[PDB]
């Protein structure tokens, strides 16, 4: 028995959603005051986890209403005659029972897309589904709720008109997000005044809602191992977080406090990717808005990636982590390809920051000759061409670029409609050196005595990244002295 | 610095649905199938 | 239900449709004493959204006649050739009834053409349905109709005399035919004195008429949406105007196929280009007459190559505005695919759409992926990178002239292209686009300018004088830079 | 016809096949005309099922018992 | 090669044998370089993929007699990228080579592809064409 | 014959290949001749199914293993 | 190596995965005179395909997990 | 075991799963034994069709009404 | 031995068929210099000819006596 | 069973010329059967002994009795690799003027070892495509621990140093396919069968 304060984060959508399927149901004479019929389908997409079924519970039971439920992967595995009969059934018995809602989940298993590798069944179900849910709007209280994962996988004839026309995007929570939830499946857990909420919540940083279940319950064994509370760090350190493997990696928490310097690229990284996300009133009549493209180059080791993820933290927005040689090149065709869905994957999530490294090949891709691949460093400049500067208004994407050649620049890539904003990241003096270095020995408790400007004075061509191995080898002895502490 | 490229093709399935032997359908017929309550069947005597 | 007074924008194709069932049924007597036989099979064909189910319904509603469905998905089976005895089974129960139509929507998905599958039990279905419409000799009775969204999916022996001729399209009710949808669907509505149905077809490219009733619906969202809960709603013209920005138009299956909202002077400078865009697909629409009394064909291809980023893209998509054809998107190596059959094919059913779509507006970026005038790298592979390039240089010459078929040109390489792609009568006018003068580059600021409200008292020459050899989108660059220099104090 | 043969159930395409060449025979002179053939009689390389082969090779054994005039 | 399957030489199966059975029949062939380019070449093709083109095109020469009317006749822009196998003695002894027109007909070239038109006689068409040297019917 | 085996389904097909060897042996001397074996025996291994190896396996045990001299 | 085009980076990262699972595992690279010699030298179409292989184990060396211990 | 009951049939192998559960609650504590998990649930990244998902979430299902004792 | 896969090595079976139960028999190659494309050219000090129908050739027509009259 | 068909088929051929108690089986029908006969068996190396001595070459006796004190005396007792801590070898060479006779040394071998011997081809390394070149070249690696005690020999080894670097788009397995497991496939073994 769940009810409307169990679930946060999306409570901008809640608010719109108990108008989509209370609203209807609850007055549904307004709908013939104004004239037109009230809507029949919303559907709901993310990722797995969030609570996509535990909201359909929690609506059900704050209205009193009828809850129908069929299963995405249950009634698909049939020998093809008796899902029509079902879906015969399920309309036939919530007509029965006014007030009713209808509940699916997994739609992309009843309904996939139409490809080459055809061989499937395909068919005789979602033709089902055409011919029972475009009738029965004769102000029957009646609502369909569809659930997936991937909402691009599903068949564009359901998202035409008048079957599923609502969609809402509930996907992950932010930092406020996750201290709601934690605070929520902490209400019984007799804890002691030492746990923490906001720094808890703020540590994960990328914590679908379903990981707050486990990663309570982790902890609160490890409690009861004890007796024959901070143990939630613990936790972190065994159980693995959810969207394992993917593109959406936020393990590393370092902000614009740990990465010191480089101010003439602090102030010009919050000039293009910050101001159009935030305030976009004054971009609409000023040009056009956004500024996505930017170039960093320097020498080996001067900070390129340190800001990567500084300000895909800051924003809390996606970090796209391609590295160079991704581009896998097993065939002909499909390593123009496999960069587009990507592109089209950062304007649904967007905004959402994109990297890539050494991908400019048409200097090298001269016109007339016999030294060439078979496809590829050739022609997929020339899909680059043509993907980079798909903008939208709607999203505002930008990316950034990090390399370590800028004699090797295309002539068609420095361009404004290509990444045209380059800028010389260039060695840390003495007045960047103590910035950076003071902010990564902030984890050691070291002594007040040793100051880092005899560092800088000893380091005068040294770069950020050798530096990094003089508080290394600071801290690796630091070990042996602690080691050589609790021996005697 | 090439490439193999190669699809497929498949046959789903036919069908008959051919069953019920005769010799299942002479055990089908000599059995009961329950009478209600109080529905009795009777037994009957006679030529002395 | 429905009626013939339900559905609008479609009238020239209403009463063509018309004919076809009613002179069968109505008075057959016109067919007697002139010899011929009255035709069954009506064709209908467009995109989803325009009513091809509506027009089924409604006309069989207002003629009484005996009406049946035969859906697509639905009578497909597997077990024994079912789908072969449940067409003939719907046959003669439609010839039992007197008169009687069927209908049989998304006909491409029943046994399409045999380029892919060609050995499954749906080259048996088709030929099932060759000899029951070949069949019915029943003079008067039966009038089939069909609807489809493909008609070069199904399988060509369908367009014949007996079974389906005389197809018809459903077009785009662009020719102020959205006026008549939004006069049926608002009709019922509650309306105030602020809207207007002819400030609204206007500014609604495409809208087959499934959005339309989306924009409506959505519009009464928004007037439902201040009540915080005796009740007078009613619209307003802001509600369609929220509707427009706040919901997506046909276009979930390409991102942009239209327009990108240009026009003629976005453009800086090239006024002799201007001059020389007036000799493309403007010219010779309203005047096809006198190519064939010269006897001559008109120009088939210009070409273009260049500095990158001089208006290559600008003036590409400014002929999808100066006449609104049926403009497509297509992209270099988005048109090479990864199976090497495919090679050929892909470039056949964009030129086919081409065709259909008359008048039309197509193009090409970074053609060095296509034309590859080595032919090949170095081969040994299951496909070979030729046949992209020596399919295309034949089927564009195995086109009509008198169907508004072109091309135009958009590279940055003068040397991967082969000498046979420039050849003339396939891409004639050998065009090197120029880098801008100092009388030009004045222009290229002020496409910018016209929509920015800048100071009068800023010259516009000072910013315009820095360039000595510059391109013409190094001064988008400077208003970029200004796009985000010109707040710095509102945060 | 063609496409009509072959869609029954439990295996009696062949005694419609086998009533067709015996009923023919009885009032002779006959003509049986088979039409759409090809939607019988595929190549071996591409069949389908086990039904498919079930009706060729009863045809092709039906074709040598006319040998008696 | 539209389908991966069969259909490759099946779609000229129904060329070769039935233009002798539907004599006479015209057969045209062009588009040398997208049919038996890498495949008949010193390298070949390594796996069984596509390698299904360049057999049917030989094998039905020496099969294909002169008893009825056939007639066919290879066209292209490159001489040399087509397979050496295609000019086997026997079937193409006869080598026809159509030159470049020169000065003398090319002013013919004016006078044939004007046809149609209302053309003035006053004109000189040969001044037009006694500035084309290198300039083919194309220019 | 070859194609009358295969125009019945692999029940009857089973028994009708039994009775003829038993009717032969008795008549000794007797000659079973049997035609189109390729329309029973085809290549197997480039078509792996479940009728390839029905019928043959059936004649394989019943002509390897009859012994009666 | 790259026997056809791109059939290293594959082969990489393939054996990352497995290196974090079972741990602890190491990873020996061994004999770098074939790939960590062409960085400005080798200007040929086999220094053209050695300037895409050198930099998968250049971003895998500090975008691989270090608290997994490899 | 895993493939064992699981190549049952559908509903064969729902009864055998629906018996197990509801004979472990009545002599509680008990424990419930399974093996190959693998055969039951694959990875979705190239094996099409769909006779895996039914079973595996019959599994998740009875793996819930069971808090209390 | 220019046709599809698997028909490329039953057209040599047949002239050993040939060599068995239609014996004698008397084997021609013509035109070894094109035959060399198919058959693959060695090069260097370590090489060989990797050909499909080398193999089924090369073992057989040395197992046969000289009875069989190959 | 190819015997079986070989008595067979050769008794026939006795009772097709004597019709055309008077029957006589010679010789001459079983060389009937010789040159009529199925050789079967073919694709598959020969796992059988062999019986030739060392007298049949002539000459380099030096070398056969440093091969006799190396591997005919482990094969009897290995405790004179365990006494003092040593490994037996895994590989030799031969080089000189090419075709003189190895082959018949490479028979010669598995006689004083009494062993078996099996006898792998010299560009069979080249001529098997990719997978051949290493799944078969270990299929027979397992089959000879089966068969222990066995010889096995390889001829053409000058290949390590002409396809170490096969970086090229056009061969298979023949180019970079073999120097990536000879280096584990000769330490592959495992000290116990003597392969
Ligand atoms: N607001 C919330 N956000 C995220 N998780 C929540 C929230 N409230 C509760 N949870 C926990 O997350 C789980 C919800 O997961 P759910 O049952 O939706 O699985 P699912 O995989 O999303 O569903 P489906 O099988 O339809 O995909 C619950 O078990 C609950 O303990
Ligand atoms: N502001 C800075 N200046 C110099 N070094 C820094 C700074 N911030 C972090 N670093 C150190 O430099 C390293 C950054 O390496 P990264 O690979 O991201 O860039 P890089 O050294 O230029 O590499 P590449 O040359 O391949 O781009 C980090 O490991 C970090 O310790
Ligand atoms: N006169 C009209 N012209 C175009 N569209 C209309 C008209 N009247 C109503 N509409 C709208 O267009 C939609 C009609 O689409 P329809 O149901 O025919 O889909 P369809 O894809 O054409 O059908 P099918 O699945 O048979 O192809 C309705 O939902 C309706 O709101
Ligand atoms: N008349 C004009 N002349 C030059 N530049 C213009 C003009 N009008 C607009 N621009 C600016 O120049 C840019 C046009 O660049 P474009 O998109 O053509 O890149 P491109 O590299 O030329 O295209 P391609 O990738 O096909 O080579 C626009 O972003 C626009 O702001």
């Amino acid at each position: 028995e769940v009810g409307y304060d169990d679930i946060g984060g999306c409570r901008k959508q809640m608010a719109q959603i108990r108008e989509m399927v209370e609203l209807p149901l609850r007055h549904p004479q307004l709908f013939k005051a104004i004239g037109i019929k009230p809507p029949r389908g919303v559907l709901m997409y993310g990722p797995p986890g969030t609570g996509k079924t535990l909201m359909a519970r929690a609506v059900a039971n704050e209205t009193g209403a009828f809850f129908f439920l069929i299963n995405g992967p249950e009634v698909m595995s049939k020998m093809a005659g008796e899902s029509e009969s079902n879906l015969r059934k399920a309309f036939e018995e919530a007509e029965k029972n006014a007030p009713a809602i209808i509940f699916i989940d997994e739609i992309d298993s009843i309904a996939p897309k139409r490809d080459k590798t055809n061989g499937e069944v395909e068919r005789r179900v979602v033709s089902q589904l055409l011919t029972l849910m475009d009738g029965m709007k004769a102000r029957s209280n009646v609502v369909v709720i569809a659930a997936t994962n991937r909402p691009n996988s599903i068949d564009p004839a359901l998202r035409r008109f008048g079957r599923f026309d609502r969609e809402v995007d509930i996907g992950i929570p932010d930092a406020t997000g996750r201290l709601e939830v934690l605070r929520i499946h902490t209400k019984n857990m007799k804890l002691a005044d030492d746990v923490d909420l906001e720094a808890l919540a703020a540590e994960t940083h990328g914590y679908v809602g379903a990981d707050i279940a486990s990663l309570c319950s982790e902890a609160a064994m490890q409690q009861i191992r004890e007796k024959m509370m901070d143990n939630f760090r613990f936790a972190l350190g065994n159980s693995n977080p959810s969207a394992l493997r993917e593109t959406v990696v936020e393990s590393v928490n370092v902000t614009w406090d740990d990465v010191g310097g480089l101010d003439e690229i602090k102030e010009e990284l919050k000039e293009t990717v910050e101001y159009p996300v935030l305030h976009p009133d004054q971009y609409t009549k000023f040009g056009l808005s956004p500024s996505k493209g930017v170039l960093f180059y320097g020498p080996p080791g001067t900070g390129k990636t340190l800001l990567a993820k500084a300000v895909a933290t800051e924003v809390s927005a996606n970090f796209i982590s391609v590295k160079g040689p991704e581009l896998l090149s097993m065939w002909y065709g499909e390593s123009e390809s496999n960069i587009r869905d990507i592109f089209d994957k950062a304007r649904a999530a967007a905004p959402t920051v994109v990297f890539l490294d050494q991908l400019d090949s048409i200097a090298k891709a001269r016109g007339g000759s016999l030294g060439d691949a078979g496809g590829a460093s050739d022609r997929v400049v020339n899909q680059l061409l043509t993907e980079m500067d798909g903008m939208n208004a709607k999203k505002n994407v930008f990316v950034i670029g990090a390399t370590n050649r800028p004699d090797q620049i295309d002539p068609a890539i420095l361009r404004p409609g290509r990444l045209d904003q380059l800028i010389y990241v260039p060695l840390p003096d003495e007045n960047a050196r103590l910035s950076i270095l003071n902010a990564q020995l902030r984890k050691t408790p070291l002594e007040p005595g040793l100051e880092l400007t005899a560092i800088a004075k000893a380091t005068q061509g040294f770069s950020g990244a050798d530096l990094l191995y003089i508080v290394q080898r600071a801290a690796k002895y630091a070990i042996k002295d602690s080691i050589e502490a609790h021996r005697q | 610095q090439i490439f193999v490229k190669t699809l497929t093709g498949k046959t789903i399935t036919l069908e008959v649905e051919s069953s019920d032997t005769i010799d299942n359908v002479k055990s089908k017929i000599q059995d009961k199938e329950g009478i209600p309550p109080d529905q009795q069947r009777l037994i009957f005597a006679g030529k002395q | 239900e429905v009626g013939y007074d339900d559905i609008g924008g479609c009238r020239k194709q209403m009463a063509q449709i018309r004919e076809m069932v009613e002179l069968p049924l109505r008075h057959p007597q016109l067919f007697k004493a002139i010899g011929i036989k009255p035709p069954r099979g009506v064709l209908m064909y467009g995109p989803p959204g325009t009513g091809k189910t509506l027009m089924a319904r409604a006309v069989a509603n207002e003629t009484g006649a005996f009406f049946f469905l035969i859906n697509g998905p639905e009578v497909m089976s597997k077990m024994a050739g079912e789908s072969e005895s449940n067409l003939r089974k719907a046959f003669e129960e439609a010839e039992k009834n007197a008169p009687a139509i069927i209908f049989i929507d998304e006909i491409d998905s029943i046994a399409p053409k045999r380029d892919k599958t060609n050995g499954e039990v749906e080259r048996r279905v088709v030929s099932q349905l060759l000899t029951l419409m070949d069949g019915m000799k029943a003079r008067s009775n039966v009038v089939v109709i069909a609807a489809t969204n493909r008609p070069n999916s199904i399988d060509p022996a369908l367009r014949r005399f007996g079974r389906f001729d005389r197809e018809v399209d459903i077009g785009i009710p662009d020719a102020t035919g959205r006026l008549e949808v939004l006069r049926i669907h608002t009709k019922n509505m509650k309306l105030a004195d602020d809207v207007d149905l002819e400030a609204l077809a206007a500014e609604t490219h495409g809208y087959v008429g499934a959005d339309i009733a989306s924009l409506c619906s959505e519009a009464a969202m928004q007037q439902i949406r201040e009540k915080m809960d005796l009740d007078s709603l009613g619209v307003t013209m802001d509600n369609f105007r929220f509707a427009l920005g706040n919901s997506n138009p046909s276009a979930l299956r390409e991102t942009v196929v239209e327009s990108v909202n240009v026009t003629w002077d976005d453009v800086g400078g090239l006024d002799e280009i201007k001059e020389e865009l007036k000799e493309t697909v403007e010219y010779p629409v309203l005047h096809p007459d006198q190519y064939t009394k010269f006897g001559l064909s008109p120009s088939k291809g210009v070409l273009f190559y260049g500095p990158p980023g001089t208006g290559k893209t600008l003036l590409a998509k400014a002929v999808a505005t100066e006449v609104s054809a049926n403009f497509i998107s297509v992209k270099g190596p988005e048109l090479l695919s990864m199976w090497y059959g495919e090679s050929e094919s892909n470039i056949r059913d964009i030129f086919d759409k081409a065709r259909a779509a008359a008048p039309t507006v197509v193009f090409l970026d970074q053609l060095d992926s296509i034309a590859k005038a080595r032919g090949g790298s170095l081969g040994d592979a299951g496909g070979a990178s030729d046949r992209v390039v020596n399919q295309l240089l034949t089927e564009m010459d195995g086109m009509n002239a008198k169907k508004n078929v072109f091309v135009i040109g958009a590279t940055n390489r003068p040397d991967q292209i082969d000498p046979a792609i420039l050849r003339p009568g396939r891409l004639d006018q050998l065009i090197y686009v120029p880098l801008p003068d100092e009388n030009a580059r004045l222009s290229i600021l002020n496409a910018q300018l016209r929509k920015t409200p800048l100071e009068p008292g800023l010259e516009l020459t000072a910013i315009a004088k820095a360039t000595q050899g510059f391109s013409g989108a190094d001064l988008l660059y400077i208003v970029q830079r200004a796009a985000k220099y010109a707040i710095k104090d509102s945060i």
